This record gives C-alpha cells, structure tokens and sequence, in this order.
RNA sequence: UUUUCUACAUAAGAAUAUCCACCACACGAAAGUUUUUAUGAAACUAAAAACCAAAGGAGGAUUUAGCAGUAAAUCAAGAA
C-alpha cells in the first residue's frame, strides 16, 4: 500500500535525522583520506613546508627554531589559503596564481 | 474443451506449476545458498528432486492461446502470428498499424 | 631574428642555433622526436626563446645554493612546447658547467618494459637493466669532466666476485654498470645516492630534469606473471628517481615537466598539474612554482613562420600571401606542435 | 541522390564570386544561375574552399582509404607527403650549387609530375570476334588516364614493399622514381603501350 | 604493416615470421583441455579466465552485391 511506502519514507527520513546526530566510537577512527575537505591540520604540505622552513632557518644562519614562529607567519597563511584553496575548489588558474605568489613568498624569490 | 491435448497437459503444468510454487521457493532458498552446510543442501537437493517434475517452471510451454501453435508466439498478446496478423489486419487489433517509415 | 648565447629579455621570439657537437654533448639522452627530425632536416639546430623559458632562467640566474632544492612545473596543454623550454634551461646550465641528470620520458620507465628482473636486495623491488644501461650510457656523453673529478665515498659490492671501495671516481662506477648489465639499475641509484650525498659540497651543482613526473606517482601498466598490476613503488628505478625531487638537499634545482601524451590511465584533455599527479604526485611535490607554457602569440607566430619562410620549408606556392598565414593560424590555433604537424605535409 | 535533377551542383571557388564586374557573359550565366530559384546542393564536407586543397590530392587520397577511415588515409598522405620533402631536402644539402637549382623540393608539383609522366596513352579493351577475344588500341579520356596512374601506384606500393616497410616511405619512393620515369609504374606503362602496339592492327575491329 | 599490443579517442610508447637455441614468438584458436560462474529439479547450454597456440601467406574453373550517406568498415539496441 502506498500509505505505507509513505510512512515508511518519512521514518528514513527521521531515522537518518536521529542517526546523524549520534557520534560514536569509530568517527573519531576517521581516516585522513576519507575526508571531503583537505584540512590544513597534520597535512602533508604541512611538514613540507616545515621542513622547507628549517632548511631555510638552517641555509640562512638563523638559529631561530619555533612551530608557533614559522606556522604563526604571513607566509605560511597565504599557503594556508592557497593549498586549500587548490584542494578543495580544484584547478584554477587564480588558484595556481595563489600558489605561485605564496611559494613566491615562502622561497624568496621576487 | 482446450483445442488440444498439448493445451491440456500444458494447463496441468500451469496449475502444477501454482500448487508447489512455495515449496520450490522455500528448498531453493537453501540449495542455492554458500553460507548454509553442503549436507543440508544435499538433503534440499534430494527434496526439489522428490517434487513431480511436471510442478517445475521450466518444464510450462508458451503457446497461443487460441491457436495452439507452440512456436513464433507475441508475448504480449500471447497469439501466434498467423492470428495475430489476421487479427490486426482487420482491424480488430487496436493501435497495430502497418509500419512506413 | 638575431642571438648570441641563451640569456636575454629582449630576445624572445628569436632564433637561437647551436652546433651539432652541442646537440650530442649536451643531449646524448632523448630530444623531442619532432625537433630531432627538425635538426636532421634543415641540418640546423634552432630554437626560439620563449616566455616560459625566460621567466624560469632567470629563476635559475637568482638561486641561492646554500637553500634546499626548489622544485619548478611545467604544464600546458599537449603539444604546446613545454618539452623544450625543458632543453633551453638544460644547455645553458650545461654550459655554466654543471650536473645534468637528464630523464627524457619517465613512462618509458613504468610502461612497456620487455624484461622485468625481480630484486630482494631492495625489500621486493624490481628491476629494468635495459633503461637503466641506456640512461648510463648516455649520462656518461653527457658530462665527462666531472665524471673524473667525483671521488666515491662508500664500500659497494656489485658481486660476490667484485667490488669497487671508496676513492674511485664516478666514470669507473658508470661504465662499471653499463658494462655488466645485470646489476645496472642498481649502478644507476647508487649514482643518484651519492649525487644527492656529493652535493652538499661545492663542487656539485645539480640540475635534475624529469618529463612526465606524473610516472612517479602514477599508476603502473607493468604487472607481475601472477597477471597482478604492479605499484609506482614496486621498481627500482622509480623509487631511486623519487629520492631525487625530496629537496633535502643543497646546490641543486630540481626542473619537472607534467605530460598528457606520455601518461598512462589519464584523460587526454586535462592539462593541469592536480589531475595528472593525483593526491600523492600534488602532496608529496610539496611547495612548487607552477609555471604555465602557452601557444605562440601574434609575435611568435609570425615568427615561427618567418623561420618556416627563411628555410623554404613552406613548399606552398599559396603560403606566402596573408591567406596561408591566416589560414595555417586558424587551423593550428598557434600551437607549436600542431603548427609543426601542419607544415609538414605543406 | 535525395536530390531531384533540379538541385546544381555547388561552385566551392572564392576567385569567381569575389571579381564579378570584368566578365559580360559569366555576369549573365550566374544571374541566370541564381535567379531561377535554382535548388543548390550542399556543399561537400570533403571539399573546402581553403587554398591548400588540390582535388587531385583529394582523389589519390580517397582512392588510398579502406573502410570508413578517411583519417588514417589524411595521415598516410600527410606522411607521404612529408617523406617526400624533406627527403628533397636530403637530396638537397648533399649537392652542389648547380643540382641546387635544378632539384624540386616541392613535393606536390612532384606529384603532379609523377601522374602527368605515368598516364598511358592509349589502353586495351577486349572485343568478342568470331568467339575470340582481341586487346584492341582504344584512344582514353583524361579522367579514365588519372585514374590509371593513381590506382597503379596505389597497387603497386599496397603489392610489393616488405612487410617492415611502411607505406608512405614507399609510395614516396615510387613518387620519386616516377618523377623520373625509372619506377615499375611506367613499366606498366610501357608494357601497355608495347601491348598497344603489337596488336595494332586489330585497331580496324574498332567500331566506335 | 591501412598490421598487432596498452594507454586512449582520432599527435603517443612497444611489438613486427627470422635472428638462432630463442628461456621461442609477430599475426591467427572463434577449435580443443582444465577450472570456474550464469540458469535450471536435472548441464549436454552459455559466458570468463589460464593453457595451447594449429591450418592459413589473399585462394582453380566460375561467380555474389552495390549508383550516395549506398558499398565497405566500426558500435549498440530489440525480438523470442
Ligand atoms: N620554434 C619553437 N618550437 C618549439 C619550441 N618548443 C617546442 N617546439 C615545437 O613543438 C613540438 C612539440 O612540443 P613538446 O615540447 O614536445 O610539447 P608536449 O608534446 O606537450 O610535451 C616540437 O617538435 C617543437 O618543434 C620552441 O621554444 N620554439
Ligand atoms: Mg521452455
Ligand atoms: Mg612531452
Ligand atoms: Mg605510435
Ligand atoms: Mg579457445
Ligand atoms: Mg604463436
Ligand atoms: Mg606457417
Ligand atoms: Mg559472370
Ligand atoms: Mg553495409
């Protein structure tokens, strides 16, 4: 009966609305690759550019060493928006533009 | 009266086929599954076996219905070509035309 | 159109030509098929300066060597000439001198491989004597002088009847793996090891250049007997070429171009690095300076065709009204490869 | 033929359109073209107005195609076309100033002259006499002749190149050789006139 | 060889009947033999892998079909 398929319709709909209200266990088991986002925290491009960084802070004779110095910088913010900007959004020439101005930046070239 | 006797027989195995449907069904279930043990398949095996084979799906025959003739039957109007064209070239088929295209 | 050496601003769109010795001592390894029958055919060997190749040279004339390598991307659409704004930087760093590690196709490396040797020295890797001798046999035309000067620090065992100890000098390690062919690509990453550990010094300024570097971190054509595919990671050779873009080390700068034509399980129409490279090539490429190489402009194309008139290769009677120019640049869309494919036959 | 007989066919060239006001009788021809309401075919995909297309090569192209590819007969053209070229240029750079100006570098007044010289003159056709059949001397339209020629070489370097030889290498080779008259394609040729000779007689059985 | 493979859709990379002892391969197994799987109460059917790789090197007398989006080649769908 079609009043059936009806009320059994509206029960998916609030069995998935209480359902997606319930965090559990194995949601703080979340893999970094099921992500719909590419955020900038513990990321790849983020010891990447920390380790850029020390190779800069060690090339130039600069003994200051920080996470909060580096990472707390212009530089590595314009990355911030620019690496997520590519991951998320995708291919774009504004967005390779982002990327070419901040690693302009973060190398030192002009 | 069926016009035949291979109509007959024929409806035998419809109502057959009706009757132990469910029991086809129900050991089917069993036999065709990975899970369950290959012994009590073996025993499921023997028991679709038991059944009169004239109860079985296969074993019923499309003809047309009024003709008879087992063979070049529409599935849709369940007649055999022979009628079927007699049928609709009076005109008594409706919407059946004679395709130009 | 007028040049001296490959450094200048004010010469773009101008043809730049170099000797036929030139051409065998700087590319002993591959050169764009096209150019290479380009070059056999009007026996000169030029080029034209381009915008891209500008603005990356003169990314190489700023470098700072005491820096960890930075890392450059070529990308374009096919066909569009961004193999040889690969050579232009390959034969001005080659004649300031330095290392040139040249690979012209790293697909050749995952793609179509005849012998597949199976290595456990390596922790389950394999191996392809037949590109690793290859790729030595030219990397020692390449560069001789340095190949002398090189001294080999390390104890190394290429069987249990020979071994070469340190103090030798890197010519001899070369030949010593074009020679025995067996353990060839193991000769050819122990020379990418012992660059990268030799050029923390002065005397090494390492430019590494490797086309379609999607390969690296692509998915592989090559499987096992067993019919299973292989990974990027399985071979020997990849997994020694992916030490070599890392950037942990000073003195060099790392040149990469991404490919569509040379590519395996990619679409042909997308030309942007993300697709090709995938979530492994784009993450672990790290900060990269994204270079984008076009078709010629109103300028270069005109003067494509003013080096296609100069060596009467348009055989065209018609070609030399506007007719032919407007022609030819709504049929090419001035691309440079399509414009070479379009001149052939005329 | 979805066309009736009263659809003319389409004239694709730009030259006689864009200079109209010299000509009396052409001014009268397409006014009384077009002003009948005459129903003008579609112009073909195949031919275009561009000024680098040559019917000729249009039709040794055509005649080269198997299947439904006009695209791998395009590219064996274009590569024929190419191995002939810059094999002139091979020729070329290995001379002397007086044989580089006599050499021909361009290689589609090379075709051209590689047709015009392996056309047959006259051709034999057979003729029922008293039950027999006799190779009689027929006098050949231009066209029929063109054909001869294309379909020869298309024949000749499909037939006898080795396995490992790739077709436009060999058909610029015949290109070349017939250039010059010295390829298998005027032997052909010369084994037709030879044929047209020793029965030449038999040109009084002609009817026609 | 206007071929064969894989990518792929229409610029690529490799293979290529004789080197010779190949650890045989170039095409060509739709055929066989094994194991699966589809259906079915019942595999004799069908499909897919692996193996195997044979005749075949454009074919005698003599003949089929086609006048345009046709022939030819490539792809899918439906009827039962
Ligand atoms: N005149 C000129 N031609 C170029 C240049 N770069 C490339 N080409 C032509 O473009 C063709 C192919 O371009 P390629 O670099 O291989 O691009 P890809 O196929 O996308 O990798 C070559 O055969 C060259 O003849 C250049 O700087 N100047
Ligand atoms: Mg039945
Ligand atoms: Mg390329
Ligand atoms: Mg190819
Ligand atoms: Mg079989
Ligand atoms: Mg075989
Ligand atoms: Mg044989
Ligand atoms: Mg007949
Ligand atoms: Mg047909």
């Amino acid at each position: 009966l079609k009043r059936q398929n009806y009320d059994y319709a509206v029960y998916l709909l609030t069995v998935l609305y209480h359902e997606s209200w319930k965090t559990e266990e194995w949601e703080k088991k979340k893999t970094e690759a099921d992500m719909e986002e590419y955020i900038w925290e513990n990321s790849t491009s983020e010891k990447n550019i920390l380790e850029t960084l020390l190779q800069i802070k060690a090339a130039e004779k600069n003994l200051e060493l920080s996470k909060e110095e580096l990472l707390g910088t212009k530089e590595v913010e314009d990355y911030r928006k620019s690496v997520v900007s590519l991951k998320n959004e995708g291919d774009n020439e504004n967005t390779l533009s982002q990327y070419k101005e901040s690693v302009k930046r973060l190398l030192n070239l002009a | 009266y069926y016009v035949d006797w291979k109509m007959l027989r024929d409806v035998k195995r419809r109502k057959m086929a009706y009757e132990y449907a469910d029991e086809r069904l129900r050991i089917n279930s069993l036999r065709k599954n990975t899970i369950l043990p290959k012994d009590l398949q073996e025993v499921a095996d023997e028991e679709i076996a038991s059944l009169p084979r004239d109860s079985c799906p296969v074993r019923i025959r499309n003809r047309c219905v009024m003709t008879s003739r087992p063979r070049g039957v529409k599935r849709r109007w369940r007649l055999s070509r022979i009628v079927f064209r007699h049928l609709a070239d009076h005109g008594q088929l409706s919407g059946v035309q004679r395709a130009m295209w | 159109x007028x040049x001296x050496x490959x450094x200048x601003x004010x010469x773009x769109x101008x043809x730049x030509x170099x000797s036929l010795q030139e051409l065998k001592t700087v590319f002993p390894h591959g050169l764009p098929p096209r150019f290479a029958m380009q070059v056999k055919t009007f026996n000169e060997a030029c080029l034209m300066v381009r915008k891209p190749a500008l603005e990356l040279l003169h990314y190489l004339k700023n470098t700072n060597f005491a820096h960890p390598a930075v890392r450059y991307v070529l990308y374009g659409e096919k066909g569009t000439g961004k193999t040889l704004s690969l050579c232009h930087i390959l034969h001005f760093c080659a004649k300031q001198n330095w290392l040139i590690l040249h690979i012209p196709d790293a697909h050749i490396w995952v793609k179509n491989c005849r012998d597949l040797l199976q290595s456990n020295y390596n922790k389950q890797r394999f191996d392809q004597p037949l590109e690793a001798s290859t790729w030595l046999k030219n990397f020692k035309t390449a560069n001789e002088h340095f190949l002398s000067q090189i001294k080999v620090q390390e104890k190394y065992v290429w069987n249990k009847r020979e071994s070469t100890e340190k103090g030798r000098p890197l010519g001899e390690v070369v030949e010593q793996g074009i020679m025995r062919v067996r353990n060839a690509t193991d000769a050819v990453g122990i020379v990418l090891k012992e660059l990268k550990r030799q050029s923390s010094l002065g005397i090494f300024h390492l430019l590494v250049a490797v086309d379609g570097v999607n390969a690296l971190w692509g998915r592989t054509t090559l499987k096992r007997e067993d019919k299973s595919p292989i990974a990027p990671e399985e071979l020997a050779l990849i997994h020694n070429l992916r030490k070599m873009v890392k950037n942990d080390w000073q003195g060099g700068a790392i040149v990469l171009t991404v490919s569509q034509t040379g590519s395996l399980f990619k679409p042909r129409n997308a030309y942007l690095p993300q697709e090709l490279l995938g979530k492994e090539g784009f993450d672990a490429l790290d900060p990269f300076i994204p270079i984008l190489v076009s078709n010629y402009n109103p300028k270069e194309f005109e003067s494509c065709i003013q080096y296609y008139l100069e060596n009467n290769w348009l055989q065209h009677e018609k070609a030399h009204t506007e007719e032919g120019k407007k022609e030819l640049l709504f049929l090419s869309n001035r691309n440079p490869g399509q414009l070479e494919r379009l001149c052939a036959y005329l | 033929s979805r066309y009736g007989p009263e659809y003319k066919d389409p004239q694709i060239d730009k030259e006689y359109y864009r200079k109209p006001l010299a000509e009396q009788t052409e001014e009268e021809k397409y006014e009384r073209d077009f002003k009948k309401t005459q129903l003008i075919k579609a112009a073909p995909a195949t031919k275009t107005s561009s000024v680098f297309e040559d019917p000729v090569i249009s039709k040794f192209t055509n005649m080269m195609m198997k299947g439904g590819n006009k695209v791998l007969a395009r590219s064996l053209m274009t590569q024929t076309l190419e191995a002939v070229k810059r094999k002139q240029f091979a020729k070329y750079h290995a001379a002397s100033a007086e044989e580089q100006a006599t050499i021909e570098r361009n290689p589609y007044t090379i075709f051209h002259q590689a047709l015009k010289n392996c056309e047959p003159v006259i051709g034999l056709v057979p003729i029922l006499k008293g039950g027999h059949f006799y190779q009689v001397p027929v006098p050949l339209a231009d066209r029929r002749r063109r054909f001869l020629a294309m379909k020869w070489m298309i024949a000749e370097c499909r037939e006898k190149k080795h396995r490992r030889v790739l077709m436009p290498e060999k058909l610029s080779q015949e290109l070349l050789e017939a250039f010059h008259n010295q390829g298998p394609v005027i032997k052909r040729k010369h084994d037709m006139h030879k044929m047209a000779e020793a029965n030449r007689a038999l040109a009084h059985y002609r009817w026609w």
